[PDB]
């Protein structure tokens, strides 16, 4: 490593031990970030404590039995299945396979319900209602592009470096809420990502909170907790950069175009151990670094200067 | 004028904040209440442009006193830190100038006084840092009736959870820690604005969730670190 | 007096405002007498960060005016020559003080090297501003130094060197982003490290970790290249 003084505004948060950053050092190579105090720790296999102040800022739900029309089946899984339909417009329907459940579990469906009318952030998929006259039925907004992993295998090829990246940042973006709401979306894949207009992200699969061929998207501890959700996202990192499947993954695939940074970010969330994994709003802070930084360092490399720092 | 908006939204791309200061600063002159949006850029512009000037002052400090006895080399490092002070006093004259000239007078609603009222607590708190002398004690007075009206309005008309005032709390409560030495003082201050928020948490909403949890780890971090 | 506008140089490498370093270097130089190697970097770094700011600045608002094609457009362009503007007079006061002072009294084999090659650089950042003709002027200038640099290095400089390999770096990224020759770029990084590395040991303690470094650059850009 070859390191130099910086000092950041925005936000960045030490590599080694995670807390707002304001004043310290980083290293030219790849971008890594730490505190005066903690210099004499960070590891060299390259591949007094003061206070922080504030820093800079930028049952009508029911639907009765006959309304909405039923489409072809889409996929099944899990405890049911899901159909395009029409109700005031297109929809989506999550057929769940009970008709007659006990009252236990439409207790256990109405908190649900409860649930999932207060969360309403933009990367996660809408929620329009429920239905259980006829059958235990989630309605939800339709997006026609399909999901991410469809766009990767069937129909490809159209995803520059910057969207590349901004998809992986709108699904952290959607996964910080989901935490920030206490709720740990056990079952995250690139089939349950959808991208509906001019690639807007939304997330799903998150529901059937009470209630709750995935091999390559299940973390290696898959058993619950939020690591194990950062591990998923990690994996996700891969297909895009990559863009291929899983199988550790060769990070080498990665493209010539993404710079270490990435690089660096992929090889944290892939970490065996849960602890030393980061957490969403870290990932969400260095994922818009780097973002930052496309329009800015997109070069060939140049003459860096001689180390000017020494711990 | 929105040819000055977007030239400090222009600025902060390029990374001028020198210059993004200047636009926002000719903005609050006219007159008018800065939207919350043209606000939270006048924010942005001055705390970067002052916090160059405390990073240069926090390591300049700290080259002096060390090496001890040579006498020719702390003396030029003692000339050069008072250039620094004068010239990061001129920056929080300016701003303390344009709230009580401007903004400040014309606050309506609370959201905007107990904004502005934690802004001239905050850089009176710098220029604590500065100086010395009896100017210190003149200086520090004059910070806590700044945050303590701010807190009275806070108690009242914002929620819990509301980052403005979730905020206030992390500012003033280090106000009492660092300028004034009060441990005792300062956590109790603390850990109140800490749980009253943690109880009503479900008031979050979706445009302030990450900036409001943002400041619960920080002032849940200054706690540990002062009962460490 | 020159030693005391030293340590009030390296008051501003710590704790960093460049712009006053640049002033307490510049002072220096202008005093006639040839720069120690330690004094020869301060002089380098001081401007290595003055310009780079605009240059990073230049890039983003370019990216920006790129992407919105318009009164939006219309004031973004002025604000990008705001920055043009300035990067000329940054790059002026280097080329005339390493026209007059410096170049003159350097009466050594690395000061050569080095004045010439930093004289190549500040006409290359010239060349990624200026327009047609103004960068053909600009980009032919680049190169007579360039080359220049580049004639007494082999000449004289060992065959490990961070003077020499930085040389070859920066002379192969001006054909290759400059000239538009990828080929001509790729076959003189190529060498530099094949050379560099077949005589590794020529390096020493005080300087491997050094040059060890620009040796990954030019692998790096040639990976790049490659693909
Ligand atoms: O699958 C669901 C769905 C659902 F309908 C209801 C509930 C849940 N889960 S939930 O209850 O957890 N949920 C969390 C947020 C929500 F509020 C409730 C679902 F996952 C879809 C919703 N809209 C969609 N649009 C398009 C596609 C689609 C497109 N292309 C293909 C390719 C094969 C061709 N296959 C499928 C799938 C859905």
């Amino acid at each position: 490593h070859n390191f130099v003084r910086k000092t950041f505004f925005t936000l960045a948060f030490c590599d080694f031990c995670r807390k707002l950053l304001f004043q310290g050092f980083r290293c030219q190579t790849c971008g890594y970030k730490f505190h005066q105090r903690c210099s004499t720790e960070v590891p060299l296999m390259c591949v007094r404590d003061r206070s922080s102040s504030a820093p800079n800022v930028h049952d009508d739900w029911e639907i009765p039995d006959g309304q909405i029309t039923v489409g072809q089946r889409i996929g099944s899984g899990s405890f049911g299945t899901v159909y395009k339909g029409k109700w005031h417009g297109d929809v989506a329907v999550k057929m769940l396979n009970v008709t007659a459940p006990t009252p236990q579990q439409l207790q256990a469906f109405k908190n649900e319900v409860g649930v999932l009318r207060k969360t309403r952030h933009v990367n996660i998929l809408l929620f329009m209602g429920y239905s259980t006259k006829p059958q235990l039925a989630i309605v939800t907004q339709w997006c026609e592009g399909s999901s991410l992993y469809h766009h990767l295998h069937i129909i490809e090829t159209k995803f520059e470096m910057k969207k590349l990246i901004d998809i992986a940042r709108q699904t952290a973006q959607g996964m910080d809420y989901l935490h920030a709401k206490s709720i740990i979306h056990r079952d995250l894949k690139s089939n349950n990502i959808f991208l509906h207009e001019d690639l807007t992200v939304k997330i799903g699969d998150f529901g059937l909170a009470t209630e709750k061929g995935s091999i390559l998207w299940m973390a290696p501890e898959v058993p619950y907790s939020f690591q194990s959700d950062v591990y998923a996202f990690g994996i996700v990192l891969y297909e895009l950069m990559t863009g291929q499947l899983p199988y550790s993954p060769d990070l080498s695939k990665v493209r010539s175009n993404c710079p270490k940074a990435m690089k660096r970010l992929m090889a944290e969330c892939l970490k065996k151990k849960r602890d030393e994994r980061p957490l969403f709003p870290q990932i969400l802070a260095s994922i818009e670094l780097l973002a930052r930084s496309l329009p800015k360092i997109h070069r060939s490399a140049s003459e860096p200067s001689l180390n000017r720092a020494g711990f | 004028k929105n040819e000055l908006v977007q030239k400090a939204k222009l600025a902060e791309q390029a990374e001028r904040y020198d210059d993004m200061a200047a636009c926002m600063k000719s903005v609050t002159e006219q007159g008018a209440e800065l939207s919350n949006e043209e606000r939270n850029l006048l924010s942005v512009a001055y705390k970067n442009v002052v916090g160059a000037r405390r990073s240069s002052w926090r390591v300049v400090s700290s080259i002096e006193q060390k090496t001890e006895g040579a006498e020719k080399k702390q003396q030029m490092a003692r000339e050069y830190r008072e250039k620094i002070e004068t010239e990061l006093r001129d920056i929080c004259n300016d701003v303390l100038s344009l709230l009580e000239k401007f903004l400040i007078p014309n606050a309506s609603q609370a959201e905007s006084k107990v904004f502005y009222l934690k802004m001239k607590g905050d850089y009176y708190r710098y220029l604590a840092e500065v100086a010395a002398g009896d100017d210190k004690k003149g200086i520090v007075d004059q910070s806590q009736q700044a945050y303590q009206e701010a807190f009275e309005i806070s108690k009242k008309e914002m929620q819990p959870t509301h980052p403005i005032r979730l905020g206030l709390a992390l500012n003033f409560s280090v106000f009492y820690y660092e300028i004034l030495n009060s441990p005792e003082k300062a956590c109790s201050l603390a850990k109140t604005a800490f749980d009253e928020a943690i109880a009503e948490l479900d008031t979050l909403s979706e445009e302030s969730y990450k900036d409001s949890t943002l400041i619960m780890q920080l002032l849940r971090d200054n706690l540990t670190l002062w009962t460490s």
